[PDB]
């Protein structure tokens, strides 16, 4: 299957920093289990988002619960079981980096990782060791489902 | 300090080799003090480039022009390859050098082996080679750069033959490349205590006047008066 | 399989490292290569051949190098920072965690080490190194108990307290004078934890209650708070739950609600207003803290004025409730209010908030002795100060032939506590650059600005003035704006002088020989100032 | 008083740091300090570098045929490079 | 060692062998032989307490002191009197000189030597006698050895001067005809960059004796050999 | 000197800086008919950025396909903030004004005159230095 | 619920309690501190405690008996700092005024008394002024 992550998050900001792109809006959300902070831009158009909401947030590898890879290429022919179908939100994109508050001498304990949606940027700082599942330069899914 | 600090790979800290460079190749380097020796030349020759660097820019600017980009290639070489720098790596320090220095010879600008052209070799790949070395020490490759074996042997070739291929051609004609190079920003030049600029200028510098419009000195100081108003 | 063949051999290996006889584990390593199944008499061989005697060496070296005149105390702190390192890079925390555990009072060699400095500062740098080691905890706070690493300070409330008290100690000996260069260096160990925050703020509020110069330390706390609100903290419900806010439950809600924002709110104004313009209000020196006041002063003073005019009389009348109500307590007893300042005081402030936020103002020139009559007001003399900060401060100010610096020397004139502040800003304008103004023309504002420097140095400011010029001298600026400068001090200077107006103002004038007072003054100050 | 053929000379602070006196402390970095430079508006170089407290290494001038006749042939070629990029760089745009 | 009343490896043997008390002697021995200042003494049992052997702080003390001693001579060598210096390396000197036998304190007198420029006989003649000696000595007491020995400075110019020969017999016959290069074509400073001409003058220093002697073996070769 | 004497012009220039914003986003249909242009395309059309609640496709997940082979380059859009770097978004742009192309594939910023102008070290230098003159023409054709 | 508290505030150097723990402390998480106030870290039960006076003065009401409590969990626990953040906050849910009786049951008090009250007896010649005394005008100044 592969799920290189998984939690529930809440929102606590939608724009800080002010309105910059009017259909994409840059949450900020906390886990309210590991405290992983995270910066993720949402199309807010097709997708609303409100301040204060509930979400399963999903990080995995592949769609299809086995482990089987499409190399990023588009098949909506492929009637093969789909993940994506337990959520609402469901991006493809790519981490870019991972970065950490490790020393000269010693391992991180804080890891962020950077990943690109094409262009819709998530920061995902948190517990090194749940975030070892993340390899840089590696094709993942992004699963978002709200929780009333 | 920072020179130090950030060129000067240091073999007496064993934790730092743990985190970036595989057991056996720490054991290997801390056991025996010649590789530690050579580690040590190539610091004290960088050391010295930094002190020439010093005397050639004063004005202490870091842009220069150079025949190939080390830094993106160092990049393409990572992404081809593929490489974690959150892994410790493989690359032996020594091999760095040694293809340094091997690449230092294959890359030739004046042919010939005497004192008068390997005098004007050294010289005419001063500045590069200076750059090289800073830029692909061995503290670097294994500390941030993190470069495979591999990839490292596919660098030094990829350089070589992007320097060969950045030789001047024989046949060129400079000269009239200058000319309308330096020719063409004067078609857009705004005419401007003050001194005359734009194209009359530059007409007053290649014309060569006997009588400039605008003769000045650019005088300087040295005493009190260098910092005191008054005296100046 | 039996390991004693394995190691006999290690035993072997070992025996014939060279001076191993030296080795204290030994006995078990003779034992390991008795009972295994080997002879007592090889080892003898295997120590005594390899045997050179380097201590023996080293002995007649000191004793050498003693022999040449060199003092051997270098040479001993030498081998003893060498042991440091060794010891260091071999450090174990377990092994003395060992220690700790064989018995609670560690064996006495280590009370030997606390009886020399060195081993305490080794004992500073592990338990820097290594926060976590319960034999470095108990020496470290043995120490204190007989430079604490920050964490290692705050670990232990014995520790952090015993460290405190010679802190605030020190900073009461230093005074005004040594509170700036005291204070981070503490303040940062108090502000390194809420922990250490609340309990040093609760310890500074015992100690203020003390009349005999607590208020000292009740400064000492404001520095400290402010530090912990410039770091991004929460320094506002503590400070409240310090007083007595829990008495006025919405003054302190609305105070909280502010400070955590950090910017005024008319909804807030409108409660703190109607509850002081009655005649029950809170205690005047409960809202004096200074954060509520710099945000008075950010938001009324500023560029702008971005204020209704409707709420407008009730930020004044709170400022000039705050500054000039003047209450009178008997043994934890109100006696009474006294509103009396309040209407001229509110009054003046509006005057100037008008002229400062008129900017149309060309008016300055007329409004100058409304505007120096208001000033005799310290409050409003601050407003005046922070605006001339934020105008003269802000590009391209200097297009004019100036006035905001006669304000600056008017706030000098009256009150001697501003002294601080002012050249706190005109040391600032004295660093910035500029690059529209001629060089000539930068030269005679930062000459205008040194003007303005001897202004205040006339009210008796001399000391830190003249220490600022001394170092700017040896630490950059021109030697002809030093020279006039000193010039202008010898203007108007007459005997006699002190010990330390001497010290900070004769070493700077050596450094120059060009020019009759200067010599006057040399003659006297050599034959009284020695 | 003064040397002939210069009128008037004016007395400034360099506001970009290619005109400070760039030196190295003993860390080893580039400090840049404002020193006094004059600029004139005659050209008399012979002269004016014999003047005392006059900067014999540094001091220079905009004219070319005075340092053909005072300095040296490759002193013209490097001061005419300067110039030239000068020029060139003072709108902005670069040339190799 | 035994010179200067100091217990060796001897004394040790004849306190180990016949000794049904080799735990106390030893236990004397260990505290007895120790570093003799008394802060060190606290920490010893600590030092070793770790299982670290006293022998690596021996170790490098001993190189950093004795590379103290080195400096401190080289810092006297041009300090203040010539006689108070010309004292204390005569002191040191035949101090050390029990010690010279020994493989590590022999460089101090080796340095020690080269810090004077004329020793007592005696020693320079053990330096000479003792082979190891002659050749792990410094050329500065072989130039006093040559002012007073003037057949070892014939047998060492003998050996760089039949080099010599050799090179100029190989120089002459060099097979490669051309008119730009042959035995006549380097220029005198060329020449003059040899090795055996370089030692011969570190071997004269500045002594008028030396250059006497290396005339009179010119002569006898130039004339013997009948070779320009 | 030394850099390209040619780059993206008028309204290329302006359209592409539109099209690179973040929240340009493009149904099925519009991007296979985009797709048709693009001369050296693989025939192979890459997942979308968003799949659920739609299959939705970035500007720059098309603008990755038309940028070459595989090059690696940083700039810093027009409007990029001066600030940027010493906050603690250095990786993360609020306004997508830090240009970070990686393996020939954009992954964040906008574009603009000073990363595919004229001026050294823009996009189009990058590409020809590596991809060769006919590859660096096949990128501007495909551009346009 | 202690290992979540952990995860939330086991960040050994965040010794400042992190801002929105006044939404980490829900009544009902306060309730379960008490189940399990001991098994976690001195740093965790210092960030915890210290994080009630983040609280709005109404939540440090309603909880009160629970925090009261948590602070008597803390005056018997083995931490030092643990001890005296518990002997400050005894005083505060009940009325969010701190106890400033702690010169009792401490050495290190009770030395701040003796040293920082005869220095501070001994440092009475020009007493130096609080920052709001510069606003003050002459009477109350003077007063």
């Amino acid at each position: 299957a592969g799920i290189l992550f998984e939690d529930i998050f809440d929102v606590k900001d939608i724009d800080p920093e002010g309105k910059k792109f009017d259909r994409v809006s840059r949450l900020h959300c906390e886990s309210e289990s590991f405290k992983m902070d995270l910066i993720l831009d949402v199309n807010i158009q097709i997708y609303p988002v409100d301040l204060g909401d509930k979400f399963r947030l999903v990080i995995a590898s592949t769609l299809y619960e086995d482990g089987t890879l499409d190399d990023g290429e588009y098949n909506p022919t492929d009637d093969r079981p789909s993940r994506a179908d337990q959520f609402e939100y469901v991006m493809y994109g790519k981490v870019y980096r991972i970065e950490g508050d490790e020393t000269s001498t010693e391992a991180a304990t804080r890891l962020s990782a950077y990943v690109s949606y094409g262009g819709l940027l998530m920061r995902l700082q948190g517990d090194a060791n749940n975030l070892h599942g993340f390899e840089v330069d590696s094709r993942v899914y992004l699963l978002m489902k709200k929780l009333a | 300090k920072a020179f130090e600090k950030k060129f000067r790979f240091d073999y007496t800290n064993e934790r730092a080799l743990r985190r970036t460079l595989q057991e056996d190749l720490v054991k290997d380097v801390l056991s025996n003090a010649h590789i530690q020796n050579e580690l040590e030349r190539e610091f004290e020759r960088m050391r010295e480039d930094r002190e020439v660097l010093r005397v050639i820019f004063p004005t202490g600017d870091s842009k220069v022009v150079l025949p190939c980009n080390l830094l993106r290639m160092i990049w393409n070489a990572q992404k081809i390859f593929h490489i974690n720098p959150r892994l410790p790596s493989d690359l032996h320090p020594i091999k760095v050098v040694e293809g340094v220095k091997e690449l230092s010879k294959k890359l030739v600008i004046v042919n010939g082996d005497d004192p008068l052209s390997r005098q004007a070799q050294e010289n005419a790949t001063l500045l590069f080679n200076i750059h090289l070395r800073s830029t692909l020490c061995s503290r670097r490759m294994a500390e941030e750069f993190r470069l495979s074996g591999e990839a490292f042997d596919w660098l030094l070739g990829e350089i070589e033959s992007k320097f060969n291929q950045a030789i001047a051609h024989p046949g060129e004609m400079v000269g009239a490349l200058a000319a309308q190079s330096l020719g063409e920003p004067a078609t857009q030049m705004t005419l401007n205590k003050n001194v005359t600029l734009g194209v009359p200028r530059l007409k007053e510098l290649i014309n060569i006047s006997k009588k400039p419009k605008t003769p000045s000195l650019t005088v300087f100081l040295l005493g009190q008066s260098a910092r005191d108003a008054e005296r100046a | 399989g039996e390991d004693d063949a394995e190691v006999q051999q290690e035993c072997l290996h070992k025996f014939s490292t060279r001076d191993y006889i030296m080795e204290p584990s030994i006995f078990n390593t003779l034992k390991r290569y008795f009972q295994a199944g080997g002879s007592p008499e090889n080892v003898i061989q295997l120590l005594s051949e390899n045997y050179t005697a380097v201590a023996q060496t080293v002995n007649l070296l000191a004793e050498w190098l003693i022999q040449t005149g060199v003092e051997p105390v270098q040479v001993q702190e030498t081998v003893e920072n060498h042991l440091k390192s060794l010891l260091i890079k071999h450090f174990d925390p377990r092994k003395a965690d060992s220690i700790f555990t064989e018995e609670g009072e560690t064996p006495a060699w280590l009370e030997q080490m606390i009886a020399h400095t060195t081993w305490r500062d080794l004992f500073y740098k592990l338990a820097e190194a290594h926060p976590d080691c319960l034999m470095l905890n108990f020496t470290v706070k043995l120490i204190s108990d007989a430079i604490t690493s920050v964490s290692t300070a705050c670990q232990q409330l014995e520790v952090f307290s015993r460290v405190l008290r010679t802190s605030l100690a020190t900073i009461l000996d230093g005074g005004e004078e040594n509170l700036e260069k005291n204070l981070p260096e503490f303040a940062k160990m108090v502000c390194h934890g809420e922990h250490t925050y609340l309990f040093a703020q609760a310890m500074m509020s015992v100690l203020a209650q003390e009349e005999q110069g607590g208020s000292a330390v009740r400064r000492i706390a404001q520095e400290v708070q402010r530090f912990a609100q410039e770091k991004g903290h929460d320094a506002s419900q503590i400070t409240l739950a310090l007083g007595t806010a829990a008495s006025y439950p919405r003054a302190c809600q609305a105070l909280g609600a502010m400070l955590s924002k950090g910017a005024l709110n008319p909804a807030d104004i409108t409660v703190l207003f109607k509850m002081f313009t009655s005649m029950d209000p809170p205690p005047v020196e409960l809202i004096r803290v200074p954060a509520f006041l710099d945000l008075f002063m950010q938001s009324l003073f500023k560029p702008g004025a971005r204020i209704n005019q409707d709420h407008k009389h009730k930020y004044i009348h709170i400022l000039a409730y705050a500054a000039s109500v003047v209450e009178t307590w008997k043994k934890n007893k109100r006696v009474s209010i006294n509103k009396d300042e309040l209407k001229s005081t509110s009054k003046a402030v509006e005057t100037v908030h008008n002229l400062c936020c008129n900017e149309n103002a060309s008016e300055l020139v007329a409004e100058l002795s409304t505007l120096y009559q208001c000033i005799r007001f310290p409050v409003v003399a601050m407003g005046v100060l922070k605006w001339v900060d934020w105008t003269v401060s802000e590009p391209r100010y200097f297009q004019l032939q100036p006035v905001h610096l006669a304000l600056l020397d008017e706030i000098s004139t009256c009150h001697q506590l501003l002294h601080p502040q002012v050249l706190q800003l005109l040391v600032k304008l004295f660093e910035t650059e500029h690059s529209q103004l001629d060089v000539m023309e930068q030269l005679e504002l930062k000459k205008t600005l040194l003007d303005r420097m001897v202004h205040l140095l006339s009210r008796g400011y001399v000391l830190p003035v003249v220490s600022y010029i001394r170092k700017c001298l040896e630490k950059d600026t021109d030697i002809s704006l030093i020279r006039y400068f000193v010039t202008e001090v010898l203007d108007v200077i007459a005997p006699p002088y002190t010990s330390d107006f001497v010290q900070l103002f004769l070493p700077i004038l050596e450094n120059d020989s060009i020019a009759d007072p200067v010599t006057e003054f040399i003659a006297h100050c050599k034959s009284n100032f020695i | 008083q003064g040397i002939e053929q210069i009128s008037k000379v004016y007395m400034h602070l360099p506001q970009t740091d290619n005109k400070k006196k760039i030196i190295i402390t003993e860390d080893g970095e580039f400090k840049a300090l404002q020193e006094w430079i004059l600029e004139t508006d005659g050209v008399s170089l012979m002269r004016v570098l014999s003047e005392k407290d006059v900067d014999p290494v540094r001091t220079t001038s905009n004219d070319i045929v005075e340092i053909f006749t005072v300095l040296g042939i490759e002193a013209v070629r490097k001061a005419l490079e300067r110039e030239l990029y000068h020029v060139i760089s003072f709108d902005g745009s670069y040339v190799n | 060692l035994q010179d200067l009343g100091v217990a060796n490896g001897e004394d040790l043997k004849e306190t180990l062998t016949n000794c049904t008390e080799p735990l106390k002697a030893i236990e004397q021995f260990q505290t007895e032989n120790g570093v003799l200042l008394p802060s060190l003494q606290s920490a010893l049992p600590f030092l070793d307490l770790h299982g670290t052997p006293r022998l690596e702080f021996h170790q490098s003390v001993f190189d950093e002191l004795r590379d103290k001693l080195l400096e401190r001579v080289s810092a006297i060598a041009s300090e203040g009197k010539a006689e108070e210096r010309y004292k204390k390396l005569e002191d040191l000197l035949e101090k050390s000189f029990s010690l010279v036998k020994m493989p590590s304190l022999q460089p101090v007198v080796m340095c020690v030597m080269k810090h004077l420029p004329k020793v007592p006989e005696k020693k320079l003649k053990l330096v000479m006698a003792d082979k190891e000696l002659y050749r792990a000595c410094a050329v500065e007491v072989k130039r006093q050895i040559w002012q007073d020995n003037q057949a070892l400075f014939g047998d060492e110019v003998s050996p760089l001067l039949k080099q010599y020969i050799l090179e100029k017999e190989s120089a002459l016959f060099s097979t490669e005809l051309s008119v730009l290069h042959n035995f006549f074509s380097p220029s005198p400073k060329t020449r003059r960059q040899g090795e055996v001409v370089q030692r011969l003058t570190r071997m004269v220093g500045k002594n008028v004796k030396l250059y006497d002697m290396v005339l009179q073996f010119l002569r006898t070769l130039f004339l013997r050999t009948r070779n320009v | 000197s030394n850099r390209p004497v040619m780059g993206i012009v008028q309204d290329t220039l302006t359209a592409v800086r539109k099209f690179t914003k973040r929240d340009v986003f493009l149904e099925r249909g519009e991007v296979m008919n985009l797709l048709m242009f693009l001369s050296t395309w693989d025939g192979k059309v890459p997942q979308p950025a968003i799949l659920k609640p739609r299959p939705l496709w970035t500007g720059k997940q098309i603008f990755s396909l038309i940028i070459p082979g595989h090059i690696n380059c940083i700039r810093t859009h027009s409007t990029h903030p001066d600030d940027e770097d010493s906050g603690p978004y250095k990786h993360i742009s609020p306004g997508d004004t830090k240009v970070v192309v990686e393996n020939g594939e954009l992954i964040m910023g906008i574009l603009c005159k000073k990363s595919l102008g004229t001026s050294a070290g823009s996009l189009v230098h990058i590409s020809y230095l590596e991809m060769g003159h006919d590859i660096t023409r096949l990128f501007y054709s495909n551009i346009q | 619920t202690g290992l979540w508290l952990h995860n939330k505030l086991g960040a050994t150097d965040e010794l400042w309690a992190p801002p929105s723990i006044a939404s980490l402390l829900t009544a009902a998480v306060i309730d379960n501190i008490r189940l399990c106030f001991h098994g976690l870290s001195s740093a965790v039960k210092l960030k915890l405690l210290l994080g009630t006076l983040h609280l709005p003065r109404r939540t440090v009401d309603e909880m009160k008996g629970a925090l009261m409590e948590i602070i008597q969990l803390a005056s018997l626990d083995s931490d030092p700092w643990v001890l005296m953040v518990a002997d400050i906050l005894k005083s505060f849910p009940d009325t969010g005024s701190l106890n400033l009786e702690l010169e009792e049951q401490n050495p290190n008090v009770q030395d701040i008394l003796g040293e920082l009250r005869e220095k501070v007896g001994e440092c009475e010649a020009s007493a130096m002024l609080p920052l709001e005394c510069q606003y003050l005008n002459k009477n109350a100044l003077t007063t």
